[PDB]
Order: structure tokens, then C-alpha cells, then sequence
């Protein structure tokens, strides 16, 4: 019956603005206030504010006046919260909830929308040149978020290729390596260019790998 | 800015135990005859669920095991009994004054169920001695977890290779096991010693328990 | 196509006689000899003999003359082997196989019939009397083969009851124990009789358990 | 009573290897131009399967990897190559004279596949030094089984906590893994040392292999 529905996980850049929905159903909607609550990873619950869907009247917690903007659509039976000037401090699961009003109790909660506010970064791509069958590769480094896909010689080369799983570093950036074993004779002829796709930053980086002088 | 201070911060409890959490409030929550105190269970990776609205009123579909409480500055949610499904962070919250504030949360850890073995020793029956063979039996009953080091010790002498053992399939309900070790000897090797015993070790026990009988 | 079918595992008493079938199908049957072969646990293959289904003519290995009797039924397209004077020495998987004849090669083999020749034995049932809640039981001992089933007070009593899995002893005989926890007060009144079924020996053994004088 | 003596009694072989079994016979099996020598594979808990009838003739549906052989007293079944499905007891059998007799059987154990890692070291690219950070990479390629102890050793000094590692999902076909460890330092902490190395241990290797490079 009573169901509150929020959007899925949002990745968003510092200094922009996310508008989070909340689709109310199985009850009057226009009769109950909708409260909003912020929760950081493994931390506790922070009340943002509530909006009465009837008049669109809003009460905000001080800490969020000028950060959050609570909106609604009576026609679409849906609440909204717009967070601005996004900083890392705003990385959190955000919850809409129905207010019982008599005891001001959040009685039914939304699944919650996990919002992450960081900058998406394409990888630096350094080559792994061989010096003697030999192995060569490129090291994708400092990328956010997952995933990156790596082809070799524009996908022409596929055997010997070990594109490894990604590794999170302290920096909070990912880094994988793609390596390929090849005949040590073809080093003098065949050119080896690894291609690095990263749909998140619309990036495609090619890098020739050539033995050290 | 009403500060609600939950106490304790973290408790570990066994299912079957009664547990109680407490919200102290910086000022009274009493207004127009009720107190606007509400409690939320949040299970890991799930949104919070309201249990108690108004420091007493149970929410629909919340078990009676959960109870409300009091007024002024002193509030208490009680779980009687606790069940394994109760592992969650419990949050207290006021709506007396804007801003609506939450307590710091209380982490409730369900303790691993530990069942000590009921240890029982059994001497060979007369009907068996007459038949020429002696069989002493040590029962470890309803123990959890499976790991359990027992040992036959006849007149303070560790026996070896003269005992086999069977183990029950873990019980559907309480997950408990039972073990039966059968030390077998000759009627001769039986009328030779006095105190036939059985030392049992298990997490559940403080100190190892030794069931023994005389007239061997 | 070509399928040889033998009976399942036979338990049989020393000094009796098992007749093992072999249902031939997907070929002429009356055109190919059927050879028989004995195999003991983790040992090798011993030829018993062969029968030509046409004339019923039989060649036997010396070691088996007077032990085995190879028979057939042209009408039922089925071979037969009758082992007599059964001793433990005859515990083995027995195989029928189709003879290629040109090279005398067993070309298609039967799944094999595992024959065990030992005496089936009902259990001795000794009581486990308590002396102080208290636990009591009976120890079923020296039985062959599995299974034994144990009730308490004619199945009236069922709570506290731990009928344990069976344990093979050196003797080659099984032994389980059935135990039950009961109020230490009811020791002075309630009678405790464990009932021991063993369908293999048509045995049913009742034993009262009563505290030691 | 012709005695067939199989040799060897037990061999352990890797898939990819050629294996040969031998049946010596107490007397010649040669009669009317053929030898009445037959070989059976028996897989555990299955009836025997005929492979070779007449010391040469492959049975229908038996792979060409299995071959026949010779005459007189000397017979040989050959598996070229051996596959994991070949783990079985191989029996030799004559039909020259009644009684039809079997050899003692040869137990063929398929050896656990062991793949040594192809170890490769990689120095940081010029393009990266310019950018201020150094990243050395040690590749353990196509190793089996998973257990493998490697270690970064810079000018014979065990490095620690300055390297992360990723591992490939076990390959569908050859079950091989690959590992890539990325030792990360500052351009400073790089121009400080000379021989950057990487010691690798694994069943597959006789002695630990150390890939190293100079001009650090």
C-alpha cells in the first residue's frame, strides 16, 4: 500500500545541483507532510526539513537553510529536494519520509537516494615497455569512477591480454593495468597501441608501447 | 536545538534476553499531555522503520516484544525478548521543537548463540558384563558451536584408539549438536580400574567439566 | 543401443546361492557369447567363464568349476550366473559382458552386481541408566546391516530423544546409541522402554531402563 | 594359465604428456597371424570399457590418443596425449588360451596441473616521472595454483605497505591466474635507489625467481 519511491544512486560534480524525487502512493499524499533526512556512511540521521504538500509550506533545519530546497507536485503526487553548491560534505544517502504529524513521526521511509559528490576523472595512461616471448602493457592510473575498458591495437589484438580488475588507492582514485604477452621477434615490426575507454569522462586514450632506448 | 543522548552507544545481547535503550533529553518533551518522542530501527542497508511514536504507541506490524515508556527527559524502548532479526541501530527522535532532532543512535549487536553441552556418563549394563565386553558412553548434549574437545581419562590416564564417536545432524531450530563417544574395553580391562571419567571442553563452559563414576 | 542390465546390490547369507541376471538388448544376443568376471574391492579382474547362448555351452575357469553355474534364457534374451556354497571369499562386484569372439574381447559390460556374503545380525540392546534433568538411553550394539530404527515407550515419548548415526566397528558390525533427557522427578514413576526395530532380521527388541540399585 | 604382467603398476602423468603401459606374457599370444591381446580402461565405480582388441584395433568411440602395439610376448597401449578424463586402472587381457586371464592392472593417476608464473618487471615511464610519481609493476602471468608468495625488494630491502595488487579471475580453459603488483613511490624515493627487483615463489618454480632492473 503506502510506498515512497526515490531515484537510484547519483554521481554529481562539486558546485552543481541535484533534484531528488519521491513518488508517494497508497495514501492521500496531500494530507501528510514529507520530511527529508541526510545520512553519511556508517554515521547517524540528520533532519533536513519537511514540506506540507497542501500549501507547499516548508520548515528547514538551520544547518541546511540555503543548501536544500524542498519542492512538490500535487498533480504528480511527488516530493522533491534540490541540494546546491555541492561539496564532498554532501556525500550521503538522502531519505524522504511521510510525517505522522500528531507525534511528528517519520512513519514510512523512501529506500533513500545515495548521492556522491566528486569530480569524474579520465585516466593517465603510462606504457609498460618490455626489455629481454615478452610481456608489455599500459598502466591506467588515477580514474573515477568505474568502469574503464581497455582494447589493444584498436581491438585487433586480443590473445595474451590480461586487463586486471581495478584497485582503489588512498587518493580515492582507481588504477588498473592491462598487459599482453607477444612474440619477442614482432617487437621490431608490429606496433602496440593500447586503447583506453572511460564512458564516464567521454575519454578514449591511445598509447603506443615501444622498447626503452 | 534539543540534544537527545542515547545510552548506551552499543550493546551486544543474546536472543531471549531483554534489552533496554535510553534517550535522555536536554529539556522536557512533555507538551499538551503527550511527549513527542519517536524511535526508529535501521537494519544495515535498509531505510529506518518507525517502532514507537509518542514514547508508548507501538506502530502497526511491530511486535509486542518492543515497548514504549516515559515522559519529561527520560525515555526507554525495551525489547522483550530480543530476536536475531533485531540486529540494527536504534535511533531516538523528538518533534517537540523544530528542529526535529535525532539521538546519536545505539548499535545493537546480536551475540553468537553459545550452547554448553549437557554432559552425561553411563556405565556398562550388568547384562553386557555377563556377555564379556564393557562399553562406557559419554554424552555431550545440545552444544553449539560444533568445536568441542572431550577426552576419556580412566584413573587419571588419557585413553586413545579405544573409543569411537557419532554426532547428531545440527538441530533445525536451535542449531545444537549432540555427540556420543563409546569407550569399549574387555570385562578384564574394566574390573582393572576404579574411576571411569570424561573431561569436556567447549566455549559454553567456564572451566572443563569432568563427569566420572566409581565401582569399575 | 547395446545394453547389458544386471540386478542391484545383493546381501546374502553364507552357505546359500544367488542367481544373477543379465538382460541383453540392442543386438542379436543369440549370436555373441556372454563372459562373467569377478572383482573384489580395489582389487583386479578375474574371468569366471563364458556361455554361448545358442547351445548353452559353457567354459569355466578352474578356480570356479563347482562354484559358479552359467545359465541363459534365449526366449527372455537374458544370461545368468548361480554362485553356491557362498563364503566371504565371494564378496565382489560380478560383471556380465558381451564377447567379440574374434579376439575374445569383452566388448560391452554390465553395470555389475555387487554381492556381499555375510550373516545379518539383530542388535544386543544394553540400557544407559541415569544416576543424579537427567539423560537415559539404550546402546544398540553389534548389528548388520543398516538400518536400525529406535522408538521410546512405543513411540509415545519423542522429545529429548537423540538417536545417533551408526558407527562401524573393527568387527564389521554397526553400533548406535539412542538417548533421551527427561525430568529427574519422573524417574520414580514413568517407565522408560526403548524399542529397537531392525527390518533386516525381523527383530523388535524392547528394553526398560531403570536406575542402578 | 598364461600370466600377463603389467608394467608399471602405477604411473602419475600430466594431461598433455604421452604415457605407455606394457603387458609382458609368460608365452606367445601369436596365433593364425593375429595376437589375442585386449586392453580395458576401468574408471572408478564404473564397469571396464574395452579400448583395444587384438593389440592394435581401436574400439569404436575410443579416441585416437589411445593406440595398440605388438605381438609375441610384448604388448603396449599408448595414450598420446593424456587427458584428465584418462584417470583409471588399465587392464591387459589374453584370449589365446582358456582360461581368459587379465593382467594385474595399472593405476593411472592424473597429476594436479601446475603452471609456473611468467614473471615480468616494468620500470616507470618517462611520461610519469615528469608527472612526479613512480609506479613499478611486477606481473605474475598464468600461474596455478592460486597460492603464490612474491615480494618487492629495492637494493635488497623488503618494501611494505607501498604496493597494491590485483588478480585476474581464474581462466575458463587452463584454470590459470595472473597477478599485477604496483609498487608506487615519489620521483624522489625513485631517484634514491638503483636495482628495483621482485622475488617470486610458487610450486611451479624450482627456486624463487627474481626479476630486477638497474638505472633507477
Amino acid at each position: 500500500e503506502v510506498l515512497l519511491l526515490q531515484s537510484g544512486p547519483e554521481l554529481v560534480k562539486p558546485g552543481t545541483s541535484v533534484k531528488i524525487p519521491c513518488k508517494a502512493s497508497g495514501y492521500t499524499f496531500t494530507d501528510y507532510n514529507v520530511d527529508w533526512v541526510k545520512q553519511r556512511h556508517g554515521k547517524g540521521l540528520e533532519w533536513i526539513g519537511d514540506i506540507n504538500p497542501n500549501n507547499g509550506g516548508t520548515i528547514y533545519s538551520q544547518k541546511f537553510k540555503g543548501k536544500a530546497t524542498l519542492t512538490v507536485d500535487k498533480s504528480s503526487s511527488t516530493a522533491f529536494m534540490e541540494l546546491r553548491s555541492l561539496t564532498s560534505e554532501d556525500t550521503a544517502v538522502y531519505f524522504c519520509a511521510r510525517n505522522y504529524r500528531w507525534f511528528g513521526a517519520m512513519d514510512h521511509w523512501g529506500q533513500g537516494t545515495s548521492v556522491t559528490v566528486s569530480s569524474t576523472k579520465g585516466p593517465s595512461v603510462f606504457p609498460l615497455a618490455p626489455s629481454s616471448t615478452a610481456a608489455l602493457g599500459c598502466l591506467v592510473k588515477d580514474y573515477f569512477p568505474e568502469p574503464v575498458t581497455v582494447s589493444w591495437n584498436s581491438g585487433a589484438l586480443t590473445s595474451g591480454v590480461h586487463t586486471f580488475p581495478a584497485v582503489l588507492q588512498s587518493s580515492g582514485l582507481y588504477s588498473l593495468s592491462s598487459v599482453v604477452t607477444v612474440p619477442s621477434s614482432s617487437l621490431g615490426t608490429q606496433t602496440y597501441i593500447c586503447n583506453v575507454n572511460h564512458k564516464p569522462s567521454n575519454t578514449k586514450v591511445d598509447k603506443r608501447v615501444e622498447p626503452k632506448s | 536545538d534539543i540534544v537527545l543522548t542515547q545510552s548506551p552507544a552499543s550493546l551486544a545481547v543474546s536472543p531471549g534476553q531483554r534489552a533496554t535503550i535510553s534517550c535522555k533529553a536536554s529539556q522536557s518533551l512533555d507538551y499538551e499531555g503527550d511527549s513527542d518522542m519517536n524511535w526508529y530501527q535501521q537494519k544495515p542497508g535498509q531505510p529506518p522503520r518507525l517502532l514507537i511514536s509518542g514514547a508508548s504507541n507501538l506502530e502497526s506490524g511491530i511486535p509486542a516484544r518492543f515497548s514504549g515508556s516515559g515522559s519529561g527527559t527520560d525515555f526507554t524502548v525495551n525489547i522483550h525478548p530480543v530476536e536475531e532479526e533485531d540486529a540494527a541501530t536504534y535511533y531516538c527522535q523528538q518533534s517537540t521543537e523544530d528542529p526535529r532532532t535525532f539521538g546519536g543512535g545505539t548499535k545493537l549487536e546480536i551475540k553468537r548463540t553459545v550452547a554448553a553441552p549437557s554432559v552425561f556418563i553411563f556405565p556398562p549394563s550388568d547384562e553386557q558384563l555377563k556377555s564379556g565386553t564393557a562399553s562406557v558412553v559419554c554424552l555431550l548434549n545440545n552444544f553449539y558451536p560444533r568445536e568441542a574437545k572431550y577426552q576419556w581419562k580412566v584413573d587419571n590416564a588419557l585413553q586413545s584408539g579405544n573409543s569411537q564417536e557419532s554426532v547428531t545432524e545440527q538441530d533445525s531450530k536451535d542449531s545444537t549438536y549432540s555427540l556420543s563417544s563409546t569407550l569399549t574395553l574387555s570385562k578384564a580391562d574394566y574390573e582393572k580400574h576404579k574411576v571411569y571419567a570424561c573431561e569436556v571442553t567447549h566455549q559454553g563452559l567456564s572451566s572443563p567439566v569432568t563427569k566420572s563414576f566409581n565401582r569399575g
